[PDB]
RNA sequence: GGUUGCGGCCAUAUCUACCAGAAAGCACCGUUUCCCGUCCGAUCAACUGUAGUUAAGCUGGUAAGAGCCUGACCGAGUAGUGUAGUGGGUGACCAUACGCGAAACUCAGGUGCUGCAAUCU
RNA sequence: GAGAACAGAAAUCUCCAGUAGAACAAAAGGGUAAAAGCCCCCUUGAUUUUGAUUUUCAGUGUGAAUACAAACCAUGAAAGU
């Protein structure tokens, strides 16, 4: 029944990881294989870090919601889930900072120029003949015009032409990774 | 001793290939929509064949499964072509069989001026209760080797039932 | 008013957010209590302007729902 | 979404510090305390040692030698029940609280496609909760089986919408108060209807009240009062099925009318008056108040929960007879009317006067208290089951929450973003449920005055809200055409 | 099929790097012991794992390399080598990847007093689940080779880092400590790995808030008796270490308003 | 003279700000627990409902129309 | 035959693939996935058809294998007066309110995680390898289970009367299928149609003398009893274990030298 | 010890051929009105547990069977590789000691253990 | 492999074995295999809002691109994806 359990030496915490670092005093004739009371002894010892870590666990800042069960992705209204701090702790990543992509020339050159960055607006732009909104590229885009309109054959011409260019954007991309 | 257990049909698939795709597909379809009242299922080139034009996709031939009662009569009507003979190279060394004929009129159509002499091909399994072992989602598992159903099987359960007119075992 | 989303003239306008006739504004419908499936309460919402503010002096807009 | 600030630098260095560390007493500090009781007044001195919150309630049970909970808070140093550490000598306030318990309500069980337009009112049964009546406006009532969760019996008779329901509080009958300016009783068991309709009012009506199953003599149906447009209720004789007596005197229409347990009804209306009535007196307007100043929209009665369930309980266990009904139905009445040492029973009311008015009609005719504060009309008004606290439900988004014995203001729930319609109590005075022009029910914690959680799903409005009496189920219905059980 | 092209983004670099999964190699000498411990230890590390199934002929002191292909072709970062020999019986090498180059060795050999999983008792406890450590013993904030450890065992089972923790997931510490306190020059005391349940009864002192807490010991009661470690570059350690990278008299205010204090 | 259309698009009929229950009691409970230094200056102001959230307290209800 | 590296160039399925029981593609996505990084526990309702029973169980996914916390079967029914027809719609659905309320009832929910108090029981359906139709009789558990108060998600479209052509419930199909709507129509038009076939199907309604029209009354009286008393009686041992496997025993084949 | 549901390890569990299976359970099996799905009530869905059957599935047992597995000091701290010296030879290369450090062969053994729940002469 | 008018070595149908002599964009480790292959059903997206990186002369607050996150959105009985 006993919980406020004390050593002369303070524990760490990591709350992050859920971590609590001892760091008193352990007698090798408490612990070898000799000793047969040795798995009471750790089972003890690491109770008590336990205790201590449960006992700041509870005791931090813990968020409740009001959000219903059917919600989307969180807690519901009735558990109250306790608020970790970031790991103290550091630990080795795996893999490097993503941070190696490099910066190609288009970027130098509309830094140069005073070039601004299109606006997103979308895929949609009005055919003014048709009377409808035709995607500028992709699933039957306002590109994909000639290739089937009903006027050597000049579509061929048109189809070869951009396919030439899409062959140049790929080609000057694939230049701009040995920069 | 066998504990009420016999060859009994599953079923029978009626199939009618075509070297070409056209109306005469749409023809055999509705023979075997009319023969086995039920709608039939095209089958879909395997794979490009020249010697006929085979391009991959295209509808070969149609057939339909038919099972139960239904699949005894039909099976009936159609050994009358036969009357109650065929030779032995039929049976499968699976206990399964099966038999051909050039024409729909002998088993039971009006000839139907549209459809023509139009060919088709019998097909009969046959395996003994228990079979859904092989065939049930869960626990699936494999007919023992005393359950399955042979050749020589099939020859008796022909024999007794029909007619004793194997050719040349 | 909370944003200008789309001047139908040109890109220029809306960067500038003037308020013309076909405008697609973002308005605070705070007050309107819309909320949506999940509990969330709607209080941003666009609304296309119907009128043509420099010559009524008012704002007109109809709420996109 | 729009989202909290996030920690800065700081607050995550402070956050990784041991923090927070619950002071885990130490066994030396003791000091006084002493106990006065807040449901009627003072009770000795006395020093207990830093005990727990259990020890008070078994130290009460010993000082009056039963051995019923308390609570056991102050001063509302933090006014909380380490248990009396720092949180309440002690000045300690307690009152009886509760027996019992009563879960949240947390999910949609689902939405039932029975009425074919929009509900507009509900009661749970108030021997079980497995059965509820719902009217709508496409002429019918439907029984749901609430356990279930599906439509037991399509109740059909009036020929145009219906506007009111009540469960005969000892459980037996169902009456549904319509468009139709006609009433009509109903077998809650066969979904027939029991006889003709009650050919009444010439307006629609607006309200129902059975008598309370304490004041019926054993062997006999209680009786029902419906008000309607027209200004006048009328009192039935349930099972003659005669307008037993009329009552009439309102300038214009009622809006509400509830049956005492002191044989006084009473009568809100949109004449900016309610008046009550003696039942014994045949029916004589034995007063009169006049206090408010636009349209009465509601009452409420310190009892009324108790006369609305008076021969059952949370338990639901059935009345072994009907002299025993009786008996039961009136131990209960009383245990929350002499609680604070007299019959002395209490009623608010709430007007489109942007107000409510607490009023003790059996010994004034003046009202105990103003209750303002709301911004616009105050829709709906409903004691506690104790009587202990009032809630409001008030256009203007809000609902506010007032002492049930003088009216004083407590605190406010907000999070509602359109009109509150209605406000159900839970059986247990621990809970709340609301239902608003917006699509949400919400549930509110009156112990920490804050919301427990929102129930968003209906797909429009909801204009009916009501919890049951075991507190396990609620439901909900409104312009979405569909009912919604809701449980923990 | 893009199907391929999700998995190189999942396995490309992130700013916050997903959890790291381990693979535990079974090397040519995997007695059958061994494959016990293994199928513990893994267990106590799942979802996150791959178990590899056939013998391989990997010493991880002379020739590094297949270990980093292994660390390649499966996105794990963490590994594990299973080995005996009559120098180092029941050796597990737990591996460690930066990048995909080797950040850590090292080799922890089982003492023959281990017990398993199936030597114990079970109670209700769901697998998945996030441990709580405790590491007892002062070298592991100091010594080199138990600082190793130490971030070995925290990188190996912390499992998916989180904010919001649910309180009855708190079933189960991961208890580690060291055989003894000593000194420098004295043999590296072997380190003691043990898996304890959690169980909480009330107790009054505190109030209400915080129970107070037994444990009952499940599963691998291992001890580690150290060996031969990789230490890495000072440089792959300083570069390993790096924060994503995602102010003075400004502050952001409560409800969100950018403040200056003027001064 | 610009072709100043707007196409139909799904992004003008839905939401674009919401705010969460939550947040609508932190902001709330946030609002009274602030305090003004005079040397703290305001740079930008947070984009809040605060229709939903500067509910006062009142102790008189307008009169009645 | 096989060849002799054939064999030995072959892996071999899980067990519990081998024998067709367990879809641990489906298994892992109801173990190991979660959708919120919170540590929350997950049990799992597992509902199984036999030719004979139905078994509906919560099973906690454990380190060392699967533990049962609640059981409940459909030849305990007999107990709550469903006698017969143990397998269909009805019985499904009471085995799941059964379930459902004896882990409410067992879980102290009915008649530590300090930091809230009481919580409600949520668990997910874990069908196995039946398809997912709607008509499906586990679905029916899953209705059960929901109106017992086991706080399992689901969604509309699977329980029998869901339209397809319309967008929601038809709750009258529903409640004929709680209460064995559909098979009292059937013996219905069934003794209305074929005497024998009547008669051959459903002899045992006619031994016990149940009537159609009382099928309503026995499901809901069914339900009543579920509700008042759902805590588990082990039935009776008239053998101990060891007399069990003393018998059992005796028809072993032993292995040899 | 049978058997079922959910599992852990994932061939000591697999495949190949025979025999046996009391009770329960599983299963095959009987029927298509309803939910439901197919060309086909075969699968899938439902209904009866009723008309039948342990024949098959499944479980065991047996095998000069094919695989697969375990331990060993079984090779052996060897082959191999890493570190010093008037060690050397025309050279490929190999002494001498010292850290890591095999496999085949060999002997012996084996051919499913196990967790939670329910039920059984 | 054994079968079935045409009908062969390659047309379609059937059973048995298949254990990847299937296609995993394929280096290449693993066989993911009740799928990551084949067919069917449903269905968008260059959505919205805020913060780190960029540019002034409209940075109007992300105005715009951009990084990330969160709200959604699609699907599913659900876990989830």
């Amino acid at each position: 029944l006993p919980v406020t359990v004390e050593k002369p030496i303070p524990v760490v915490y990591d709350l992050g990881n859920l971590a609590a670092f001892d760091s008193n005093v352990l007698d090798k004739n408490d612990l070898d294989s000799s000793n047969a009371r040795r798995e009471e002894k750790i089972k003890s010892l690491t109770r008590d870090n336990v205790q201590l870590l449960i006992n700041q666990l509870l005791s931090l800042p813990m968020k409740t919601t009001t959000e219903s069960v059917g919600g989307t992705g969180g807690q519901s209204s009735v558990m109250t889930l306790l608020q970790l701090p970031d790991p103290t702790t550091d630990l080795p990543r795996e893999k490097p900072l993503p941070k190696a992509k490099a910066m190609t020339k288009w970027e130098k050159f509309a830094a140069k120029k005073g070039i601004k960055p299109k606006e997103r607006a979308g895929k949609m732009i009005y055919d003014e003949a048709s009377g409808e909104w035709v995607p500028k590229w992709g699933y039957k885009g306002a590109n994909k015009k000639l290739d089937d309109q009903w006027l050597i054959d000049p579509r061929t011409l048109n189809r070869a032409e951009r396919k030439r260019l899409v062959k140049k954007n790929e080609k000057q991309q694939r230049r701009n990774m040995k920069n | 001793q066998n504990p009420m257990r016999d060859l009994k049909i599953e079923k029978l698939v009626l199939n009618i290939s075509v070297g070409e795709s056209g109306d005469r597909l749409t023809r055999a379809s509705k023979v075997l929509e009319q023969l086995s009242g039920q709608t039939p299922v095209q089958s879909k080139a395997r794979y490009t064949v020249r010697t006929f034009g085979i391009r991959r996709n295209e509808k070969i031939a149609v057939h339909v499964t038919v099972r139960g009662p239904k699949a005894e009569e039909i099976l009936e009507r159609g050994l009358k072509v036969k009357e109650y003979q065929l030779r032995d190279r039929n049976f499968s060394a699976t206990g399964n069989f099966g038999f051909g004929i050039d024409e729909h009129i002998d088993l039971g159509i009006k000839y139907d001026p549209s459809i023509g002499i139009f060919g088709m091909d019998f097909y009969v399994v046959m395996n003994r209760p228990g079979a859904r072992v092989t065939r049930r989602k869960r626990c699936k598992g494999t007919v023992g080797n005393s359950h399955k159903t042979t050749k020589e099987d099939t020859v008796s359960w022909f024999k007794q039932k029909y007619d004793a007119d194997v050719l040349d075992k | 008013i909370l944003a200008v989303k789309k001047n139908p003239q040109s890109p220029m306008y809306t960067q500038l957010g003037v308020l013309t006739k076909g405008t697609i504004i973002e308005v605070n419908v705070s007050e309107l209590g819309m909320v949506t499936a999940g509990g969330k309460v709607v209080w941003g919402k666009y609304a296309q302007v119907t009128n043509e503010p420099d010559r009524d002096g008012c704002v007109n807009a109809v709420l996109l729902v | 979404s729009t989202l909290i600030p996030p920690p800065s630098k700081k607050q995550k260095k402070e956050a990784q510090l041991p923090r927070e560390v619950a002071i885990i007493p130490k066994d030396l500090p003791n000091v006084s305390i002493k106990f006065q009781a807040l449901d009627t007044g003072d009770n000795a001195l006395r020093v207990p040692g830093a005990i727990s919150e259990k020890q008070l309630e078994e130290l009460l049970n010993q000082l009056n030698g039963t051995s019923v909970p308390y609570t056991f808070s102050c001063t509302i140093k933090a006014s909380d029940p380490y248990s009396s550490l720092i949180k309440p000598q002690i000045t300690l306030l307690y009152t009886p609280r509760a027996v019992f318990k009563v879960k949240p309500v947390t999910r949609s069980s689902s939405a039932i496609a029975g009425h074919g337009s929009t509900i507009l009112c509900s009661a749970f049964a108030p021997h079980t909760s497995s059965r509820m009546v719902t009217g709508a406006g496409d002429n019918t009532a439907r029984i749901w089986d609430c356990d279930t969760q599906t439509p037991m019996h399509t109740l059909k008779g009036h020929y145009n919408w219906v506007l009111c329901v009540s469960w005969s509080p000892d459980g037996e009958v169902i009456a549904t108060g319509s468009m139709d300016n006609t009433i009509r009783l109903w077998d809650p068991k066969s979904g027939q209807c029991l006889g003709d309709a009650l050919r009444g009012h010439s307006k629609w009506i607006t309200s129902l009240s059975w008598e309370p199953i304490h004041l019926v003599k054993p062997g006999s149906k209680p009786r029902l009062a419906s008000s309607s447009k027209d200004g006048t209720i009328k009192i039935w004789d349930t099972v003659s099925r005669v307008c037993q007596y009329t009552m009439s005197g309102h300038t214009n229409s009622v809006s509400c009318v509830k049956w005492g347990g002191q044989g006084l009804l009473y009568s809100g209306s949109h004449d900016r008056t309610v008046r009550v009535w003696d039942i014994n007196s045949q029916g004589r307007c034995i007063n009169i108040l006049k206090s408010h100043a636009h349209w009465v929209n509601h009452l409420s009665l310190s009892t009324d929960y108790a006369l609305r369930i008076g021969a059952f309980d949370h338990t639901g266990k059935k009345p072994s007879t009907p002299e025993e009904a009786q008996k039961k139905a009136l131990e209960n009445y009383e245990k929350i009317c002499k609680k604070n040492g007299n019959s002395e029973e209490m009623m608010v009311t709430a007007s489109d006067d942007y107000t409510m008015f607490l009023w003790n009609p059996l010994k004034s005719t003046k009202p105990i208290a103003r209750m303002t504060g709301h911004q616009k009309l105050v829709n709906h008004v409903a004691f506690s089951p104790d009587g202990r606290y009032i809630v409001s439900a008030s256009f203007d988004n809000s609902i506010k929450l007032w002492d049930g014995r003088d009216g004083k203001f407590i605190s406010t729930f907000r999070g509602h973003v359109a009109s509150v319609y209605q406000v159900a109590w839970s059986s247990d005075c621990r809970l709340l449920v609301s239902c608003s022009k917006d699509t949400t029910l919400k549930v509110w914690d009156v112990r920490t005055r804050k919301l427990s959680v929102d129930l968003p799903g209906h797909k429009d409005e909801v204009y009916t809200v009501d919890w049951s009496v075991d507190g396990k189920r609620v439901c909900s219905g409104g312009k979405d055409k569909m009912v919604r059980l809701w449980t923990h | 099929n893009a199907r391929a092209k999700r998995a190189l983004v999942k396995r490309e670099a992130k700013l916050v790097e997903n959890v790291k999964q381990a693979l535990f190699i079974p090397g040519q000498s995997c007695n059958k012991n061994l494959h016990d411990i293994m199928v513990d230890l893994s267990a106590l590390k799942k979802p996150d794992m791959k178990r590899f199934n056939r013998k391989n002929d990997i010493h991880p002191f002379e020739d590094m390399s297949p270990l980093e292909f292994f660390s390649e072709k499966n996105d794990c970062s963490l590994m594990v080598l299973m080995t005996s020999s009559k120098k180092r019986k029941n050796n597990m090498t737990f591996i460690r990847t930066f990048g995909y180059k080797i950040y850590d060795m090292i080799e922890l050999m089982v003492a023959d007093n281990f017990k398993l999983l199936s030597d114990f008792k079970k109670l209700t406890f769901t697998v998945g689940l996030k441990p709580m450590f405790t590491f007892q013993g002062a070298a592991f904030d100091t010594h080199p080779v138990y600082k190793q450890i130490k971030s070995l065992f925290l990188d190996f089972f912390r499992g998916e880092s989180t904010d919001l923790q649910d309180v009855a997931g708190l079933q189960h510490v991961i208890s580690m400590t060291i055989q003894g306190d000593f000194q420098d020059g004295e043999p590296l005391p072997n380190v003691l790995f043990r898996v304890y349940k959690l169980k909480s009864y009330k107790s009054d002192q505190g109030g209400k808030r915080l129970p107070r807490i037994e444990l009952v010991e499940i599963g691998p009661r291992l001890d580690f008796k150290i060996g031969r470690i990789h230490t890495p570059s000072p440089d792959m350690v300083t570069e390993a270490h790096k924060k994503p990278k995602q102010k003075k008299n400004v502050e952001l205010d409560i409800m969100g308003d950018k403040l200056g204090r003027i001064h | 003279i610009p072709d100043a259309r707007v196409q139909p698009d799904r992004r003008w009929f839905g939401n674009t700000r919401v705010i969460s229950q939550d947040a609508l009691q932190h902001f709330r409970s946030a609002l009274g627990e602030t305090q003004k230094d005079t040397y703290q200056v305001l740079l930008r102001r947070n984009k809040l409902p605060m229709s939903l959230l500067e509910e006062k307290d009142a102790d008189e209800s307008p009169k009645a129309r | 035959a096989k060849s002799s590296a054939y064999s030995s160039r072959f892996q071999t399925p899980f067990r519990r693939r081998r024998e067709g029981k367990t879809d641990y593609y489906q298994r892992k996505r109801l173990v190991t996935q979660h959708k919120a990084k919170y540590n929350t526990p997950k049990y799992r309702l597992v509902v199984r058809f036999t030719n004979k029973d139905i078994i509906c169980q919560i099973i906690s996914s454990t380190i060392t294998g699967d533990v049962v916390l609640a059981a409940a079967y459909s030849h305990e029914l007999p107990r709550y007066g469903i006698t017969h027809g143990l397998t269909n719609w009805a019985a499904a659905y009471a085995t799941g309110l059964l379930i459902a309320r004896r882990t409410l009832q067992k879980l102290g929910l009915d008649e530590e995680a300090v930091e809230d108090g009481p919580r409600p029981f949520k668990v997910f359906l874990d069908i196995g390898l039946q398809r997912t139709t709607t008509g499906a009789r586990v679905f029916g558990a899953l209705k059960g289970a929901s109106d017992g108060g086991l706080y399992v998600p689901h969604s509309e479209n699977r329980f029998p009367g869901w339209d397809f052509e319309t967008e929601e419930i038809d709750p009258e199909l529903l409640r004929s299928y709680i209460f064995g709507g559909h098979v009292s129509q059937y013996m219905e038009e069934l003794a209305d149609d074929d005497e024998e076939r009547f008669s051959e199907l459903f002899k045992g309604y006619l031994a016990d003398d149940i009537d159609a029209d009382s099928l309503e009354d026995i499901y809901t009286s069914a339900h009543e009893a579920i509700r008042a008393d759902p805590a588990f009686k082990p039935t009776e041992k008239k053998f101990t274990k060891e007399q069990y496997a003393a018998e059992s025993k005796k028809y072993r084949q032993t292995k040899l030298s």
